[PDB]
């Protein structure tokens, strides 16, 4: 249970308040890269699309993620933008 | 034949003489009275590090502007003799004003002030600007910066004898762990060594935690060596594919024998323990005896890991039935076993904690009358006759277990830094046969002298005491024991301590003319001062083994063989004893009397096991005591 | 060593692609070619270097 | 590898010792150009322990002691003009002695390590040093005027070349194989031409006669140079380190293996060559009473002949032995070994 | 001392007769007494083979690298890529637990990994040598018992947590492994991680995928 000591489990990218304020609908897949570090998962299938996750579960708090979802048509412009905070 | 340094010159050096200069280089011109293996072979490469190690010595005096004029190496005409001479200027020493940092701090400016923070007017010195330099890197990737580009620049302001340091620092781009790899365990399951880890895969880079994970698989013990190999991973800008490279090795050793004329019969007695058991991790150990007059069997299994979050949990078999003369019907024949079940979770991540049930059965028949076997029998309210041999006890007796082990050792089987204690404590449930409480505490403290780890100084001492809960006394079947291997060596194995005093008895199954203890049969007729150990219910023991080098073996060697000089004192003692009613025998009640022994100790780790060769002299014992100066153990 | 044990590896079989989706392109590094298998398999190859 | 045995000679006279005294405590198995020298039949004497010592040269009796040191290690020679010695040190330290009372006239620092034997012509102190920077002196107070540097290779011999002067070019040795000539107006370089073939080539103290310059390298060739030119003439290929002697139309020198051998001044030609003290290390040649006086680190002295080069003579003088050079003057011959002490042959 | 064809007479009947001890003593007198001569060549690849009917498979790896090294063009060179390949793959057998029957699917596949590449050379250099009836179905068992190590990893994340390793072992799988089992057994596990991390998203993905393939 809680009481036993889990090392801390980090997970995701270190996505932050600071940087997700460069992000700017229409941008190109570089510099968005570039503005937030590579994506450490991408939706494998079809639709292209980048997802971000910013996940940590300290030793005895409980877990919080910040998930953040980017999708791009056929040529990389960011086309829409959703940044979901909590749970 | 080749030449050798016949003299070491250096012009100027005005601030330190000479001597003192050369105190400090490998090459050498002269041998010290006491000395011989300081060989004075002179080689062209090896002096680069000899001057680099006066570069730094120089700079770890504040002598800033320290520089090299020019070197000179000359030979004698006859080829036999080098002269070396190193031409220097010095200068003068400076102190450090301050340092400024600048660059791309990555957010972290308070810590980064704080790891270059100095007193004012220090002198300067090479050392503490390499120490900061490295210590903002490590800080740096604490947080994910894997390669921060650091630089230190000093700017010498001669006009006041002051230098002000400028460092330029730029954390560059925060790396993520793209996928960790483990290669070289050929046995061990991929997730027996993956579970110690502390840095995740696909998470933000941790110097510390990536170091942490070879601390923990070096504390393991299932491998020679760990190696850690950042690499980059190529095509992208901030993945690193951490690879941890690794090397098993034995875990375990298998004992058996059969007996001889020396033993009752010749008969079969086997010993096992295996740590990481077909490379699953399981720890399991096996003993088994069936001697003629002995059939004793112990049996083990833990697995450390129930559930990955670090709950250990094990549990312990052990049988015994053992008779003294002979086996249909014999002398203080007694019958035992029990069970363990322990489950042990860490508290944090050097501190683990144990609990758990344990059960014991005993049966004893035919006791030999002695003092304190019928004392604590009379505390439990039996009432055997002294004087007849003829009547047998019985118990069933279940007991809590719990215990505290804190294990710093850098390293698992030959450790030479940290220390383990270990603290293991029962108590009777209540209901239970017995009432009582035991705690025994072990420290083993290793503390290295010189910078290489190959002089080690061990300092090792186990502790215990235990006493009877309400008007019992705790049970006689159960004490402590001292000697043998573990505890002290040159003693018999569990000789050490309070000496049984017999009764004097009619003996039962007697046959005439054999050796026999205060028997009425051959007329002894007074109470006994003997030989039969007995143990006792506290006792404390203490080493201290002075590690050294193998001195003539070559580094083939270095892993496996180790030896140590040690001096031993341990006491076992009663603190129950009565010592109004035995004028006449030695007062068990005072621990005083402290047994000691000094010797050797040689260490081989073994293909089949680590093997224990140890040679001492008892230098102060007591009456009673038995010992051989010469003990080997597997 | 040197079991048949590698004849009991269950036989090969693509992943479907459902309706409306496409799996990750494959990547190279694994296929498998195929040929005739008029060759012998397992003990009844003669393992034997060529004679001349 | 081996040595060569002692030879059996049968000596035509006994020569004798007048006189010796112990100095200090030698040099041992250090390597220095630490000699005595005479001036006025007084014989100026040093050791590397820092003791300098004046002596009587017939009587052998001192006349004054004193010592500059701690390892004050005087090295380079002992040499003496105008009322005043001169003694380098492997430190930086030069000292210049006053004849009479001994007490230190002046000191300077020259740059390096002063293993040279110092040698002083009109008024100058010239000074080669162990990195190269041949400095000069003042005889008066010690200043230095110029510096020259001269290469240093990265495996150099433990010896510098002492300068010689002819017509105000003062001719000097060099570790990495060329000879060069130097004005003593203000050290301005003249000529210089490399005299090794193709690892080791150091050169030692040159010698110059009747306008021609005479060179000798460790290893490669012995040769002959114009003074107004530097061209070589002729050339051998007798490679040493020890000094080498001028007179008549010959020339007498060791070369490295011990091996002794007397040339001819044109052209280098060999009159004779003496072989049985092959491996012995030897000290520099001298000429007394027309034969040639070579130690050897067994502690003998072996006269050889002029005209034959056979043996002459050959006595046991100390068990230590002779590394520095023996030196003759004013019909005195003088060695020290090195154990602190120096003998007086006759 | 007896002459080059007797001596390897004597070594091929020993070799027949099974004793690989003795029959490798035999072989390996004539490499370095006769080296360069006309019986180099099957002297080399008796000792190839005698070294791996021995249990000294890293010997029989280091005189497979010296053979290949020398030429490159040879009527047997499909031989020695296929032994190249068998020593590979015997490096990850045990005896000990393989007579338990313990799987070793998760252990080194480094060796596994090597023995793979090796085989695919053979077969897509060699596709009509004999031997490439055997280097497929060799290769067919070492894809799945890559991908079962992979898979394992995937287990062990799952069970510790770090979803994010679990989605990324996983489709590393679909990307080099698609065909095996282990996919098919392991997509239970990348969609477990894509609901933990509340990526419905991609967990209705997962599952359309599961199920057009259950």
């Amino acid at each position: 249970e809680r009481v036993v000591y889990r090392p801390d489990i980090n997970q995701g990218n270190y996505l932050t308040a600071n940087d997700v304020s460069k992000i700017r609908v229409g941008m190109t897949q570089q510099q968005v890269a570039y503005a937030l570090g590579t994506p450490l998962m991408s939706d494998p299938f079809g639709t292209n699309t980048w997802f971000y996750v910013f996940r940590q579960q300290p030793g005895h708090e409980g877990v919080t993620q910040q998930t953040l979802t980017l999708t791009f048509n056929s040529s990389g412009v960011l086309t829409n933008i959703d940044n979901k905070p909590a749970l | 034949v080749s030449a050798e340094i016949q003299q070491i010159n250096i012009v100027g050096n005005h601030a330190f003489t000479t001597d003192e200069l050369i105190s400090h280089f490998q090459l050498r011109d002269e041998v010290p009275w006491w000395n011989v293996v300081g060989d004075r072979k002179y080689q062209k490469q090896k002096l680069a590090g000899d001057l680099e190690t006066l570069r730094s010595y120089y700079l770890d005096r504040g002598y800033a502007r320290f520089n090299i004029d020019s070197t000179q190496v000359s030979l004698t005409p006859d080829k036999k003799g080098i002269y070396v001479t190193v031409n220097i200027t010095e200068g003068d020493q400076y102190k450090l004003s301050g340092v400024e940092v600048s660059g791309n701090l990555a957010g972290h400016s308070a810590e980064i002030e704080q790891l270059t923070k100095i007193e004012p007017g220090e002198l300067y010195n090479g050392t503490k600007v390499t120490k900061m330099e490295d210590d903002i890197k490590k800080l740096l990737g604490r947080y994910g910066y894997a390669y921060p580009r650091v630089q230190s620049m000093p700017e010498i302001n001669d006009a006041d004898k002051t230098v002000k340091l400028r460092v330029n620092v730029d954390a560059g781009n925060r790396f993520y762990v793209r996928k960790i790899r483990f290669e070289g365990n050929d046995t061990s399951k991929d997730a027996v060594l993956r579970r110690e880890m502390r840095q995740m895969e696909g998470a933000w880079l941790g110097s510390d935690l990536v170091d942490q994970g070879k601390e923990r698989l070096n504390r393991l013990g299932f491998f020679e060596t760990v190696d850690t190999d950042t690499q980059r991973v190529p095509g992208s800008p901030d993945q690193v594919d951490v690879v941890y490279k690794v090397k098993e090795r034995n875990t375990g050793s298998f004992n058996f024998g059969i007996g001889y004329g020396t033993e009752s019969g010749v008969s079969f007695q086997a010993g096992v323990q295996q740590d990481n058991w077909l490379g699953t991790g399981y720890a399991v150990g096996i003993n088994g005896t069936k001697n003629d007059y002995q059939t004793y069997a112990e049996l083990s299994v833990t697995n450390p890991y129930f559930t990955v979050d670090g709950v250990s949990l094990g549990g312990r078999l052990f049988y015994n039935d053992f008779q003294a003369d002979d086996a249909d019907l014999s002398d203080y024949t007694n019958k035992s076993y029990g069970t363990d079940v322990t489950l042990g979770f860490p508290i944090n991540e050097y501190n683990s904690l144990r609990a758990g049930l344990g059960y014991v059965h005993n049966s004893l028949s035919n006791m030999q009358p002695q003092v304190a076997m019928w004392r604590y029998l009379y505390s439990m309210g039996e009432h055997p006759s002294t004087s007849d041999q003829d009547n047998s006890f019985k118990t069933d007796d279940f007991t809590f277990n719990y215990g505290w082990t804190y294990n710093k050792l850098d390293r698992g089987y030959f450790p030479t830094d940290g220390s383990r204690v270990n603290l293991t404590g029962k108590v009777t449930i209540p209901g239970s046969d017995n009432e009582y409480y035991k705690v025994t505490l072990d420290t083993a403290t290793y503390v290295p002298i010189d910078d290489d780890h190959k002089w080690v100084v061990l300092g090792r001492t186990r502790w215990g005491y235990g006493d009877g809960l309400g008007g019992k006394e705790m049970p006689f079947y159960e004490n402590f024991y001292a000697g043998g291997s573990s505890t002290v060596r040159g003693f018999q194995s569990n000789t050490i301590g309070p000496k049984a005093v017999y009764f004097p008895h009619q003996a039962s199954n007697y046959d005439p003319d054999y050796d026999y203890e205060c028997a009425t049969q051959d007329g002894a007729k007074d109470l006994c001062k003997s030989d039969d150990a007995v143990g006792g219910n506290a006792m404390a023991v203490a080493s201290l083994e002075f590690i050294t080098p193998t001195p003539f073996i070559s580094d083939k060697y270095a892993n496996s063989v180790r030896t140590s000089f040690f001096w031993d004192m341990g006491t076992v003692w009663d603190t129950n004893w009565d010592s109004s009613q035995y004028s006449g025998y030695p007062d068990y009640s005072d621990p005083s009397n402290i047994r000691m022994s000094a010797g050797i100790a040689l260490q081989w780790m073994s293909p089949l096991g680590p093997l224990v060769f140890s040679y001492a002299q008892p230098f102060k014992k007591y009456d009673g005591d038995k010992a051989e100066q010469f003990q080997f153990n597997i | 060593s040197g079991d048949e044990a590698y004849l009991e590896a269950a036989p090969l079989a693509e992943l479907h692609a459902p309706a409306g989706m496409i799996l990750p392109v494959t990547s190279g590094d694994y296929a498998i070619p195929v040929t005739n298998g008029s060759g012998a398999v397992g003990k009844a190859l003669d393992i034997r270097p060529p004679a001349q | 590898v081996k040595m060569s045995p002692l030879p059996t000679v049968e000596n035509q006279f006994t020569p004798t010792t007048a006189w010796s005294t112990s100095v200090g405590s030698g040099i041992g198995n250090f390597y220095s150009n630490l000699h005595p020298a005479l001036a006025d039949n007084v014989v100026y004497a040093a050791d590397r322990a820092g003791l300098v010592k004046a002596l009587n040269a017939d009587d052998g009796k001192e006349i004054w002691s004193v010592s500059l040191a701690e390892p004050a290690l005087l090295s380079g020679g002992v040499t003496v003009s105008g009322g005043h010695v001169y003694i380098g040190s492997e430190k930086a330290q030069v000292y210049a002695l006053n004849t009479s009372d001994g007490t230190v006239a002046w000191q300077t620092k020259v740059a390096g390590e002063a293993l040279s034997r110092p040698v002083v012509s009109d008024g100058l102190v010239l000074i080669h040093t162990s990195n190269g920077q041949l400095q000069a002196l003042n005889e008066a107070d010690g200043a230095v005027k110029w510096t020259v540097n001269l290469d240093m290779p990265s495996l150099s011999l433990r010896g510098e070349s002492a300068p010689t002067t002819a017509f105000g070019a003062a001719v000097v040795g060099g570790d990495n194989g060329r000879v060069s000539a130097v004005l003593m107006e203000q050290g301005q370089m003249i000529w210089q031409q490399r005299i090794s073939q193709a690892l080791s080539d150091v050169d030692t103290t040159p010698v110059v006669v009747n306008g021609v310059v005479f060179a000798l390298a460790y290893n490669g060739n012995l040769t002959a140079l114009d003074l107004r030119s530097g061209q070589i003439m002729w050339k051998r290929e007798l490679g040493s380190v020890n000094d080498f002697i001028v007179d008549g139309n010959r020339i007498y020198l060791v070369d490295q293996n011990d091996r002794v051998m007397a040339l001819t001044i044109d052209g280098g030609v060999t009159l004779w060559t003496q072989s049985d003290l092959l491996h012995r290390l030897l000290t520099s040649p001298v000429l007394y009473n027309g034969n040639l006086v070579v130690g050897d680190s067994e502690g003998y002295l072996h006269w050889i002949n002029v005209e034959d080069g056979r043996f002459v003579a050959q006595q046991k003088v100390d068990s230590s032995g002779f590394q520095t050079e023996p030196v003759a003057a004013d019909g005195k011959l003088l060695i020290q070994a090195k154990d602190g002490t120096v003998y007086s042959i006759t | 001392d007896n002459p080059p064809n007797e001596i390897y007479a004597t070594a091929q009947q020993k070799l027949q007769d099974g004793n690989w001890r003795q029959a490798i003593t035999q072989l390996e007198a004539l490499d370095n007494r006769y080296p360069f001569g006309p019986y180099s060549q099957q002297v080399q690849l008796d000792l190839i083979y005698a070294y791996y009917k021995n249990a000294d498979l890293p010997l029989a790896q280091a005189a497979i690298d010296r053979f290949i090294r020398l030429n490159p063009t040879h009527p047997n060179i499909d031989y020695v890529m296929y032994m190249r390949g068998l020593t590979n793959m015997a490096l990850d057998d045990s005896a000990l637990q393989g007579f338990f029957g313990v799987d070793r699917s998760d252990r080194d596949p480094q060796h596994a990994r090597a023995a793979f590449s090796d085989f695919s050379k053979l077969v897509r250099g060699y596709p009509n040598s004999q031997y490439t009836t055997d280097a497929t179905k060799r290769l067919v068992f070492l894809k799945d018992r890559l991908a079962k190590y992979e898979y394992s990893v995937a287990e062990y994340y799952t069970e510790r947590g770090a979803w994010v390793a679990v989605v990324n072992r996983v489709e590393g799988m679909l990307r080099d492994y698609p065909d095996t089992q282990a996919t098919r057994d392991a997509l239970p596990l990348m969609e477990n991680a894509y609901r933990q991390m509340q990526m419905n998203a991609q967990a209705e993905k997962v599952a359309k995928i599961i199920a057009a393939n259950s």
